[PDB]
């Protein structure tokens, strides 16, 4: 119980932080570069982080 | 003389580069730190979310850049480009902050040459091509040894016939012939045909003559096979009705195509035609089209030929004999002795029998004679 609350303060606290775009991957290179399409704006390259 | 100018200057060329690279190499050093310097200071040089689309360019280090959203904005280029590779409509890489130009990627293209270039080396050879030595040297003077030996016509001064017209009944080998240069030739080879061209709308046919002229011209210098046009334009007539006179709007570009005001690089024209006395009597002009060859029905000798090249993949029986199918005097083109084998060969199967006959190669002759 008590991690369930204090995982629910926490919740309140940071979710004042902005969330994530969903991005079509259409082509990827180099581990630095990855190509993806950002609906509904156009096509970009992105530095993947170390997944 | 010339050939001493070479040699020597080549091998100085191999000394030079050979010998000091190597010393440099042998000390390595100074070499790689300097190289993943530069590699992470480009890294450096903004990598954020980026793209661009490049409208033109102004000069070295400035030009317009546009967005999907349509952000023109002009920017001022970084030097740490590739360079040269910015033809206007191609896609860039802008920096998120800045937009500076940095990166130019495509890396694909309209699929019309995946679909106007199909099987570029056909099974059909010219061992695959049974007779017409005439006609084939005559094609390969034309075609192959302008581009297989570029040595004797630049020596003795003129270029290479452009434009080569294929004329004879309807199925003689024509496109048979195109195959096998294209097989024979390592140029990229394309097909086309006269039933596509024609547009629905205005402006449409000619545009795409224009575009298929350029790609021919950009992607290899080649051959464009040009197949039946008199279904297009047939010379230039009073010009009334609008389809015609588009028509005829589109065989002028394929003339100006043909030979302009411009230039034309190393692509060679190779028209067929079932009938060419109703040819525009201007697009045929020598100084365009040249080596007009007939290309007529097989004799008998040729239609022998014809057989055995067609049936050497077909495992003849003892009985049968190609003599009876020679017998006929009478219009009997390749198309029609390919006819008669696949007929024979799928009537022997349909009676069961794996073995074909000579009643099924006569029976395969009156079901494939049309009059
Ligand atoms: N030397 C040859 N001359 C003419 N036709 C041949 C020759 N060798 C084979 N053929 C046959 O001719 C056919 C192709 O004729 P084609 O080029 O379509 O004539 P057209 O283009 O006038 O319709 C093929 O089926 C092929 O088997
Ligand atoms: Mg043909």
């Amino acid at each position: 119980l008590n991690a369930k609350v204090r995982l629910l303060r926490e919740e309140l606290q940071l979710l004042q932080e902005q969330g994530s775009y969903v991005g079509e991957v259409v082509r990827a290179m180099d581990k630095k570069k990855v190509l993806v399409k950002v609906h509904p704006e156009g096509k970009f390259v992105v530095d993947v982080d170390k997944n | 003389r010339l050939k001493l100018l070479k040699l020597e200057r080549i091998k100085d060329y191999l000394l030079m580069e050979e010998e000091f690279i190597r010393n440099q190499e042998q000390m390595k050093p100074l070499e790689e730190k300097q190289e993943e310097e530069r590699s992470k200071v480009d890294d450096l040089r903004g990598t954020p979310m980026s793209v661009g689309t490049l409208e033109e360019i102004i000069d070295d280090n400035h030009a317009i850049v546009s967005t999907s959203v349509g952000s023109e904005h002009y920017v001022s280029i970084l030097s740490f480009v590739d360079k040269d590779l910015l033809e206007p409509g191609c896609s860039v890489l802008l920096n998120h902050k800045v937009h500076a130009v940095i990166g130019v990627l495509m890396d694909d293209t309209d699929p019309l040459v995946t679909v106007m270039k199909v099987e570029k080396a056909p099974q059909e050879t010219y061992a695959d091509i049974g007779g017409l030595d005439n006609q084939i040297q005559e094609i390969k003077e034309s075609v192959e040894l302008p581009l297989t030996h570029p040595e004797y016509y630049e020596e003795m001064g003129i270029k290479p016939p452009k434009g080569v017209i294929l004329y004879g009944p309807p199925g003689t080998g024509k496109t048979l012939l195109a195959k096998a240069v294209a097989n024979q030739t390592s140029a990229t080879f394309l097909r086309v045909v006269g039933s596509e061209l024609i547009q629905k709308y205005l402006g449409d046919g000619p545009k795409l003559v224009r575009e298929l002229f350029r790609v021919a011209e950009e992607h290899a210098p080649s051959i464009v096979f040009i197949d039946e046009i008199d279904a297009i334009g047939t010379k230039r007539y009073d010009s009334n009705s609008g389809g015609e006179r588009e028509i005829q709007r589109t065989m002028l570009e394929l003339l100006n195509q043909l030979d302009g005001f411009d230039s034309r690089g190393d692509v060679k024209v190779i028209m067929a035609t079932n009938r060419i006395e109703t040819l525009d009597p201007a697009l045929i002009r020598p100084g365009r089209i040249d080596r007009k060859i007939e290309f007529p029905l097989p004799d008998e000798k040729t239609k022998k030929r014809i057989f055995q090249i067609h049936t050497s993949r077909m495992t003849l029986a003892d009985d049968v004999t190609l003599d009876d199918l020679i017998m006929a005097k009478d219009d009997l083109s390749g198309a029609d002795i390919k006819a008669i084998c696949t007929e024979a060969g799928l009537m022997a199967l349909r009676e069961r029998r794996m073995k074909v006959t000579n009643e099924d190669f006569k029976k395969s002759k009156e079901n494939v004679l049309y009059k």
